[PDB]
DNA sequence: CACCGTGCGTGTTGACTATTTTACCTCTGGCGGTGA
DNA sequence: ACCGCCAGAGGTAAAATAGTCAACACGCACGGTG
């Protein structure tokens, strides 16, 4: 997503530096948005959504 | 309570404890405090470890067995 | 306590579809040459 | 005053790239049995 840099590196240049082919990337990247999403862990996250 | 009856999926428990869960049906925390430990452990596929988990993650909300509950819900 | 039998999380292709840019026609403004 | 000419701004193709959807080894790790 870009928090605390200067790009929003595609999955290419994540997988050079942790080594991989995209879709385990594309793995960890997921299991952690269904993980913040839930809640106990994303209520004031929730708050910054206008509503 | 109003905590009890939220559904086991947030009580943040583990995929193999969720599908025990999931096999046994519970849906509210209130009807699973209800249970104790041996009736617990007559779950298949679930060992000391998982209950242990469960008494651990219910003792940190304050939550235990042994409580009956009536009209619930 | 110790040993062996599955379960399951942890790492790996192949085929398919959805942006995204880039280039090709077409409208439609502006514009300047030319004229007692 | 007019009339032929020029360039900026859109609708549709097409190539490139990125995201999306189901199997195989492999090494811990849990459970049965002694």
């Amino acid at each position: 997503f870009g928090i605390d840099m200067n790009t929003d590196y595609t999955l290419e240049e994540v997988g050079k530096q942790f080594d991989v082919t995209r879709e385990r990337i594309r793995q960890i990247e997921a299991k952690a948005l269904r993980k913040l999403r839930h809640p106990s862990r994303s209520e004031v996250l929730r708050s910054f959504l206008d509503d | 309570d109003p905590i009890l009856l939220r559904p086991v999926d947030d009580l943040e428990l583990t995929v193999r404890s969720a599908n025990c869960l999931k096999a046994e049906a519970i849906h509210y925390i209130g009807d699973l405090v209800q249970r104790t430990e041996v009736e617990l452990l007559k779950t298949p596929n679930l060992g000391k470890k998982s209950l242990t988990e469960i008494k651990d993650v219910l003792a940190s909300r304050g939550l235990s067995l042994g409580m009956r509950l009536e009209n619930w819900p």
